């Protein structure tokens, strides 16, 4: 298929320079224009900047909130463009999609994108406890983590029928929770088995707890 | 003096796409500010730069580009096209630097009873290269049998004509198009 | 750099209703402005490029009119999977800008929200914090109050609230407060509440526990 | 010079990118003509008032047929032809139609009329796709010959399918068993459906 | 321009060439011949017909001495071959199971196909499926038209396609 994906994302202190892959399948990289377009978390999308196709030399654009401190640049052996953030501040936090057209005028695909997250705060890995249930509700509270993300799933990938998993708040202290929750049958619980698996990748942090009534 | 781009805009005559007009403006100052503010124009879509930055930026010549096309053909007037118009009529490079500008005509080049006084290739043995004119009306053959310049079974007079009556749907009416095209050349530039 | 102005942010549509989202530019940008479409936590889609053209794909209740500086985007009979913030794009010049986005929500019945409290683990206990969750599961629409009692009297200032995305089954909500405090402090008191307000319930509904007692 | 045309079968929602390709006994250059009505002619030229949706690309002894996006109306079998040298052969034909999700068949087993005594008619109601096999059994006897079914063209709401099963027998013959069955064969149900009858019963 | 036919083509710039498109049962184009009417003058028809023509009423024929619909084509340019033609000339009781039931009229040995049908006297159409017409191994065809209608109405309503189409109900 038409692939891009994106790399490089984690945590980086302010003023420290991260640079991001994007790696693009499934069609001639020389051809298409390639941009990158960021989000920081519950904003709008901002245009970071443009590399322009093979027969437009790869010429460059930048928006006015990272001239001077990104480059956009190209590898088309590898098949992949790259951001290289220098003197980075926290409104440098968001999603780094990168987007390619076949015209200039507007992005046919985008990818999943790489979260970087610029703070001064440090890495630390969740702890897990579960909330029993007393239809019946049950969940795990994943306590204490940064930076984001975290994934929970339920009995190893097979549950997903009411499962709730709820965005994470931050603390005063500047670490993040939250829980997922369960609404499953009344008489289910004594038969079948209920597990969360909570996966916290940058602190390389990886649980399974088992979740009964007390 | 003041850069005439009046004249290529607000011409009364323009040329069919096949024998599209081209006009070199050159030892002048141009405005330029007097297209983007304009509200006429359905498309004005810049390649090489910025429509907003063109009055800032300096060129070595610059070339005007008028012809008449269908609505639903404007999209053929820009890097990387395929179709009559880009195949057999006129073709931008792929590294084209410069804006297209187009807007509809349906006031001036429609006539009730009809106007056939447009023309374009539909047929050619090979694409046109970027920017290359063919006036040529000679026959063109898809037969067996080759025509001796006598037009008949698969012996086709190569342009045709737009159907250009005034309640045509916006896609068959008719569009005036003008490219703009700034090439630096090694010489000293004679036009910002 | 051009402006865009999308008109509304915010929207409240039935489903199989005609809905319009309208973007206005700071300047003439003729035919250049495409729409896309973000679901959250996902990256955009390309609905429309260049005023008026559907991308291959797309479902055909999607349709961009416009020209100048009013362009809008029109879903007629908005279906199913449709819960997504609608981004106006604008190509005509550098820089590549956006519009601010507008957030459309489903219309729906009420719907009650089922309340479940959960006391802290014992697990949780020994390393030194309580976390007291409540979860309000599956009602409509998002507006809920809830209010922390413990022994009979208003809790501030120890809990956080999180909302769950609208779920694309039943264009319902779920909602989480969590009561996190010192296990010492979570000693000092006996009765922990949680209490409830919504259009759906007749009347404040509370679920409760006595700390100890299963 | 003899036409070919490839494929008779296809299947496509509105809005897909259509490719169909016609194929030539003897080169004729360019001079092939497209119907559906001409649509394209000269391999690649579009006849006045045809949709722009319609484009194909050809020479010599090889050309193709393209659709942007599957209009309602499209829907329809297209022709070739060669316009190189008399007579003017047109193709084989081309038949193109929409694509729904697979529809189990609703099976009703008609018994026949004192009038008639004889017809045993069975009904396929309602289906997609249309590929369906329909087994006339006897009292456990599979009948051959003395069957005939005959089929709607694709319907004009729900774009879905109905087959018309007619077994035919000799008065003597039909009251020589009791059986009247109609086992349906057909993607829409997981294992044959059997519809029956019995003579001389209600 | 167009061309109107009866067995003959007439039509009216007026057209260069008239050839003939015949079509079988369930079949593609087939091309009969050529008569340029003008100068008045296929190996698999040749000798099978006769093709005939008059200028002065702007007429082309296709004639006989010895199973389809006869289509004639001309040419509204020299150019564009195959361009209009003419509209072309053809020359040639189950009862309800015992909430949907479906019932229908068995039309049996008939010749020459075509049989057309209406239900009701035309009035009711919402459930009707007409199946073409078959030849079967007599030679001759049978054709049969069907209606689904609400399990509700049988016992009550009575239907009329003119056959009287009821439950039996022993
Ligand atoms: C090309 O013409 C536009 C339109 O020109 C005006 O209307 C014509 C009928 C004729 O009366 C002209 O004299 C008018 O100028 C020009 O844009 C206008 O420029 C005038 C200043 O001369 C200004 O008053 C108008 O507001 C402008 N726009 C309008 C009326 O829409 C343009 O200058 C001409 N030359 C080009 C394209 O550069
Ligand atoms: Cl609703």
């Amino acid at each position: 298929e038409v692939q891009l994906v994106e790399s490089g994302g984690g945590l980086v202190q302010p003023g420290g320079s991260l640079r991001l892959s994007c790696a693009a399948s499934g069609f001639t990289f020389s051809d298409h224009y390639m941009d990158w377009v960021r989000q920081a978390p519950g904003k709008g999308l901002e245009w970071v900047g443009r590399t322009r196709n093979k027969a437009n030399s790869y010429t460059t654009e930048y928006a006015a909130s990272v001239k001077g401190r990104f480059t956009i640049s190209r590898d088309d052996s590898k098949n992949s463009l790259y951001l290289q953030m220098n003197s980075l501040k926290t409104e440098d936090t968001a999603v780094y999609y990168c987007a390619r057209g076949i015209s200039p005028f507007y992005f046919d695909y985008w990818g999943q994108g790489t979260l970087v997250t610029v703070s001064s705060a440090s890495t630390k890995g969740p702890s897990v406890f579960p909330l029993a249930p007393s239809t019946a509700a049950l969940g795990c509270l994943v306590k204490d983590y940064f930076p984001e993300p975290v994934t929970v799933s339920w009995n190893s990938g097979a549950l997903t029928s009411g499962v709730h998993t709820f965005p994470a708040v931050l603390q005063s202290s500047g670490l993040y929770s939250l829980s997922s929750v369960v609404t499953v049958p009344s008489s289910s619980l004594g038969t079948q088995t209920y597990i969360c698996n909570v996966n916290h990748k940058p602190s390389n942090t990886k649980v399974d707890k088992k979740v009964e009534p007390k | 003096n003041l850069c005439p781009f009046g004249e290529v805009f607000n011409a009364t005559r323009f040329a069919s796409v096949y024998a599209w007009n081209r006009k070199r403006i050159s030892n002048c100052v141009a405005d330029y500010s007097v297209l983007y503010n304009s509200a006429s124009f359905s498309t004005f879509k810049c390649y090489g730069v910025s429509p907003t930055k063109l009055n800032d930026l300096c060129f070595t010549n610059v070339y005007a580009d008028s012809f008449v096309i269908r609505g639903d053909e404007v999209r053929q007037i820009a890097p990387g096209q395929t179709g009559k118009i880009a195949d057999y009529n006129y073709k931008l490079p792929d590294d084209f630097t410069g804006c297209v500008i187009a807007w509809n005509s349906n006031n001036l080049d429609s006539k009730v009873g009809g106007n056939y006084n447009y023309l374009y290739r539909l047929f050619r043995k090979s694409n046109l290269k970027p920017f290359e004119r063919d006036i040529s009306t000679e026959i063109y053959q898809a037969g067996s049998t080759p025509c001796n310049g006598v037009e008949g079974f698969n012996c086709y007079f190569p342009l045709q004509s737009y159907g250009f009556q005034p309640t045509n749907g916006v896609g068959y009416q008719p569009y005036r198009v003008v490219v703009l095209s700034f090439e630096l050349l090694h010489a000293p530039a004679t036009v910002c | 750099d051009i402006q865009m102005t999308q008109s509304p942010s915010s929207l409240s549509a039935s489903v199989g209703d005609r809905v319009t989202i309208t973007c206005r530019a700071s300047q003439y940008i003729y035919d250049s402005l495409n729409w896309y479409q973000q679901k959250p936590g996902k990256a955009p889609k390309l609905l429309i490029y260049d005023s008026s053209y559907l991308q291959s794909g797309v479902p055909s209740r999607f349709s961009g009119s416009g020209s100048g500086t009013d362009f809008t985007l029109t879903i007629s009979s908005l279906q199913p999977e449709d819960f997504a913030t609608y981004y106006c794009q604008q190509s005509w010049d550098t820089p590549v800008t956006f519009g601010q986005g507008t957030k459309v929500e489903i219309k729906r019945t009420v719907a009650a929200p089922s309340v479940f409290i959960f006391p802290p683990s014992d697990e949780q206990l020994k390393s030194g914090t309580a976390s007291v969750v409540c979860l309000l599961n599956n009602f409509y629409p998002r507006e809920a109050k809830v209010q922390w009692k413990v022994d009979n009297a208003l809790q501030s200032g120890n809990s956080q609230e999180s909302v769950t995305e609208q779920d694309s089954k039943d264009s319902t909500y779920s909602l989480s407060s969590t009561l996190t405090l010192s296990k010492a402090d979570y000693e000092k008191h006996k009765v922990y509440a949680c209490e409830v307000t919504h259009q759906g319930l007749s009347s404040p509904v509370t679920k409760s526990f006595n700390r100890g007692e299963c």
